[PDB]
This record gives C-alpha cells, structure tokens and sequence, in this order.
C-alpha cells in the first residue's frame, strides 16, 4: 500500500453522513467512518473491497 | 445539533429527513408539496437513487407514530457551478416522485423573494437551525429532532471573530457562537436555517459546514439561499426533464 | 465606495448622534443600530451627511448596550465599519445644570432639567432617570461645597455654582458648571 | 478644574441661532446645544420628518411580506403564494388551509 494509507480518517467540514472506508494501519485493516462530504483525503473509499485493494 | 433542544413534535413541520436505504444521510426543507431544498454535498457518490427517500412529518426515529410521509426523490438538481466534493454553491432542489399531503405535521417553509430576504431577513438577528444530527462533535446523532436558535453575522465580522478552513464566499453566511457551546453538526446538512418575520417563517440558510462542531473561535457556515431564489423558481416552473441528477446553469 | 472612519458617539442628556468621516464623494451612507441581541435597525437612509441622530432608538432602553454600523454606497455585502459599543445610562454626558432660585442660612435650588427620554409621550427629568444615582455639588464664594441626593442646598451665610455628578460612573462622571449665581 | 470652570464661564449661548426646527426646543450646552423635538421629528436640528421614509429598506416599508419601491410614487406591498394582500394594503392573510411558514399547532 501507498503512503496516504497511514493517514488518519478525514471527515472534512461538511455535515452530511457519508459512511466511507479507511485503512487502519494500526490495525492493518480497513474500517469505517462518516465523511462529511467535501474535502476528502486519499485514505477514503466507497468500500472495503477497493480500500482493501488499495491498502 | 450542538446545544439545542428537542423540537416539539409538529413545531418544525417543514423539516425533512433524507435517507439512503433507511440510513440517515442529511436533512431537507419542504418548500412546497413536491420540492425540497437541501445541500449539494449530501449527494456525494450516491449510487442507488432508488433507495433515496424523503420523509415528512417525522420526529422520533426510534418509533413510527403514523404522521410520517415518505417519498422517493425523483430528481436531484444542483447548480452547474457546484464542483464535487467542495463547499461553494452548496444547494440542491429535490423533486418528490409524488407530492406529500399537507397536514398539521407536514407544512412547507416559505421561500422568500430575494429583496425581502436581503433587505429585511438578513437583518433579523436570530434564526432556528434544526436536525437529527450529532449532539456533539464526536457524539451521537439524536433520535428526536433538535432545534437551535443562532445569531447571524455579516462576513467581515465573522472573519474578524474567527481564529485563523475553506473560504466563506458570497454564497455563504455564518451564524452561531464562537464559544464552543452551540452549532449545527454532522447529520444536519441540508437542514433549514428559518427566519421568523411578522408572524411568518422563511428559508434563509441551509446547514453546510464548519471547522468541527461548536469549535472555539469558529461559527457554523450556511448556504445563502437568497442568492438562489430565482434559480430555484425558474426550476419549479420549468417543464420537468429526464436525468436523475441534473446540474443546472447558474445564474 | 470608501469606508467610514472615526465613528464617534455624541451624547448629552440622552440626545445621541453618531458622527463619522469622511465627507462623501459619489457615495452615500446608511446607519444600522442594535442591542446585543435584537435586530439591526436602519437609520439615515442613503445620507450625504456624516452624522446620524439615534436618540429615538437609544431612549427605548437607556440601560442596554448599543452598537451601530455605517454602510457606504456608490452614489454581495456592503462596505461598512462598526462603532464603539454605547451604554446610554452609563455614558450620556450630564448637561449644564441651573440654579432655579435661592433664598435666605441660604437655601439653593437646582432645576430638574428634562432629558430626551420619553415615557408615555412625555420627557423625563434627570431625577426621573437617575433616581438616587444623581447627586449635586454646590460651590460657594476661597470656595466651599455641599452635596445632596436631592435638588437643594441649605448653606450658612454670595455666589454659588452647581455641578451634577454620577459618582457611580467610570466615564462622564461630572456635568459642566452651571452659570454662576450671586446674591 | 478651574480651567474647566473658566472655559465654562466664558462660553456663550449656542441657542442664539434658533437651530431647533419644526416646533423643537433648544437647550444650551457647553459650546453646543440639544434640540428636544416634537414626536414626529428627529435629527440634531429636528429636521427629520419621521413621516417621510416610507421606503422598503426602512422596516420593510411597513409591509407584512414583500415590498416594492416605485419612482414618482408610493411603495407597494405584496404577499407570497397561498396568501392575499388586505384592504389595508400592507397585511397578508392566508388563502389556504396550510399556508407556508405557519405552524398549525401553535396557531390552533
Ligand atoms: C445656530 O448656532 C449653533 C452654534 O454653533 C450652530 O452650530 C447652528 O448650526 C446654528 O443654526
Ligand atoms: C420646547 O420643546 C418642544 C418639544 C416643543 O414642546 C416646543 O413648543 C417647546 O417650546
Ligand atoms: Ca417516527
Ligand atoms: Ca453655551
């Protein structure tokens, strides 16, 4: 996996509840958070599968 | 909502609940029988639009009292000007597949005329922001609709009062508290900012963003709806067109 | 449009005018005033003046703290500047007093002058408004003095002078000296 | 102090010029005056007719809902859809059971 993968989840300033996936390095596994909906960082996916694919 | 109260059942009857497959997404504002106004970023990477439902007359999420009306959003309209995953021009106009029935528990908020909005409403100090959003920044979302009253700021004062975040444009306005005590939060996007005037309530803002929720030295940022009344009215009179997701020219 | 500067409150016995600069060139002004939590109220609509009378607004509640702002316009939010905060009760200046009469010890009487504050369409006096916050100082002629929480001095026998004072004040504590009187 | 006294001592009556307009009463001050105005006037000099600013930016022109300014003429008042303007020409009254921005509960 790429570097971004070490980056903490980024919910951003938007106040929507987008359930997204991120990779927990600590855990060395993908997990979920609520993205606000704008200014998403690279460690943030639509699903486990492509997150897992990616990190 | 951070530091509000439960909005007494039926006292925020224009308040809408947007869900995607039964899960809470954002709020909305009924401005008539088949149109709801929300936030442009609520629609980020939504893939199954057949599951996107608007609920009217809703109050307590833990139970179904029977006053709730649910409708599939037939169409999501945003300005051609909104760039995906950003804050500028945060607004959407949702067309309900079938109209809701007006009841004691389901009433639209008045969309005002732009000069009314700008000459008078923007100078009314407090307005109510509501939702089923987070009770605290990293807290849990409410089961019962919350309502909060916040004071508005002209952008220069907001800037000055802010600890030195995206840019606050002409399409936005700040409202709230800089003491980390009251604001809107995650789960309230799309929700109304409603101003009381001479006995009538009017839509003035849309829940949008903030640098956290009720963060010291920060205010909640709302979409400045007055900027869009005309775009919104042309669309409600426009003959209905096909796409599910439409990015209409703005102005 | 240029932005108004040097916003200053001019207030005497509650008569209150906000003054600014600069003199306008192809630009107009409008004033907005409010209390911490109330609505903004527009005054002196698109004025070429560099002053705005706000008495009518501030007498509504002399105890409240006001803020007004001056908006500038060519002759999207306006270009504006905020004024110092103003609490009428605490800062209005005390107007020049007046000896009403005096009589022979001597008994001196100071007039209870009216202010810009109205209660059911009638002007209130200094006493109506400050109650016991108001005290007076007599000066007689080497010179002497006397203070009361009333409008009378009972001295020992002449020229006298009076000055109104709100000792409880931090700003604008004393009025000017009234025109002197002599027997 | 004595300087304040002396300044005071040697000042004249700024009211000599009869500045208070329209029924107003001038009261002399130290190198200034105050104008006590009649209820329908305001201003430093009582020059302002509280009566002459029926425009839309002035308390919504006294309209309940919408206000339209008009050159060479009086301002117009109007209402939202589901509402009708009254004979008074400033007020709006609902034309539907469920007019926008009315809370049935609070109303009933
Ligand atoms: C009468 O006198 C005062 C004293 O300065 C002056 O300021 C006014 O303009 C005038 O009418
Ligand atoms: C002074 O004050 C104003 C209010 C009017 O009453 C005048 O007639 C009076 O002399
Ligand atoms: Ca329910
Ligand atoms: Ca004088």
């Amino acid at each position: 996996a790429p570097d971004f993968c070490l980056e903490p989840p980024y919910d951003g300033p938007c106040r929507a509840l987008h359930l997204r996936y991120f990779y927990n390095a600590k855990a060395g596994l993908c997990q979920t958070f609520y993205y606000g909906g704008c200014l998403a960082k690279r460690n943030n996916f639509e699903s486990a599968e492509d997150c897992m694919r990616t990190c | 909502i951070v530091g509000g109260k439960v909005c007494p059942k039926g006292e925020c009857p224009w308040q809408v609940l947007l869900l995607v497959n039964g899960a809470q997404l954002c709020g909305g504002t009924l401005i008539n029988t088949i149109w709801v106004v929300s936030a442009a970023h609520c629609f980020d990477k939504i893939k199954n639009w057949r599951n996107l439902i608007a609920v009217l007359g809703e109050h307590d999420l833990s139970e179904h009292d029977g006053d709730e009306q649910s409708r599939r959003v037939a169409q999501v309209i945003i300005p051609s000007t909104y760039v995906p995953g950003t804050t500028n021009h945060d607004i959407a106009l949702l067309r309900l597949h079938q109209p809701v029935v007006l009841t004691d528990h389901v009433v639209p908020l008045c969309l005002p005329e732009r000069t009314f909005s700008e000459r008078t409403l923007a100078f009314v100090r407090f307005s109510l922001v509501s939702g089923w959003g987070q009770l605290l920044d990293r807290g849990a979302t409410a089961l019962e609709l919350m309502v909060l009253n916040v004071p508005r700021l002209m952008t220069q004062d907001c800037l000055q009062q802010s600890r030195k975040s995206p840019n606050i444009t002409e399409y936005m306005f700040c409202a709230g508290y800089s003491d980390g005590s009251k604001d809107s939060c995650k789960g309230d996007s799309g929700g109304p900012h409603a101003t009381h005037y001479r006995g009538t309530w009017y839509l003035t803002g849309i829940v949008s963003w903030g640098q956290g929720c009720a963060t010291v030295g920060h205010f909640g940022v709302y979409t400045r709806v007055s900027q869009y009344i005309e775009w919104l009215q042309k669309l409600m009179r426009s003959e209905p067109r096909p796409g599910v997701l439409l990015r209409a020219p703005f102005p | 449009t240029v932005a108004a500067y040097n916003l200053t409150w001019k207030s005497t016995n509650f008569k209150t005018i906000l003054e600014w600069e600069p003199k306008p060139v192809n630009q107009v002004y409008t004033v907005q005033i409010s209390t911490k939590s109330g609505d903004w109220k527009s005054k002196c609509f698109y004025t070429t003046d560099t002053e705005c009378d706000l008495t009518d607004e501030i007498v509504k509640d002399v105890k409240q703290t006001y803020l007004a702002r001056v908006f500038s316009y060519p002759a999207g939010e306006p270009l504006y500047e905020n004024s110092p905060e103003f609490t009428p009760y605490l800062e209005t200046n005390l107007g020049q007093p007046t000896i009403q009469s005096f009589e022979q010890k001597v008994n001196v009487t100071v007039e209870d002058e009216r202010t810009l504050v109205r209660r059911n369409n009638t002007f209130l006096s200094l006493r109506d408004v400050f109650g016991k916050d108001l005290i007076y100082t007599l000066y007689y002629w080497g010179k002497k003095t006397a203070k009361t929480n009333t409008n009378e001095f009972l001295i020992d026998v002449y020229c006298f002078s009076v000055q109104a004072v709100i000792p409880s004040r931090t700003v604008n504590r004393k009025s000017t000296d009234s025109p002197v009187e002599c027997m | 102090r004595t300087k304040l006294f002396w300044i005071s001592y040697s000042d004249g009556d700024q009211c000599a010029s009869s500045p208070c307009q329209n029924g107003g009463s001038c009261k002399d001050q130290l190198q200034s005056y105050i104008c006590f105005c009649l209820p329908a006037f305001e201003g430093r000099n009582c020059e302002t007719h509280k009566d002459d600013q029926l425009i839309c930016v002035n308390e919504n022109g006294g309209c309940e809902q919408y206000c339209s300014d008009h050159t060479g003429t009086k301002r117009s008042c109007r209402c939202h859809e589901g509402y009708s303007l009254l004979a008074d020409g400033v007020s709006c009254t609902p034309t539907v059971e469920y007019p926008c921005g009315k809370i049935p509960i609070l109303e009933k």
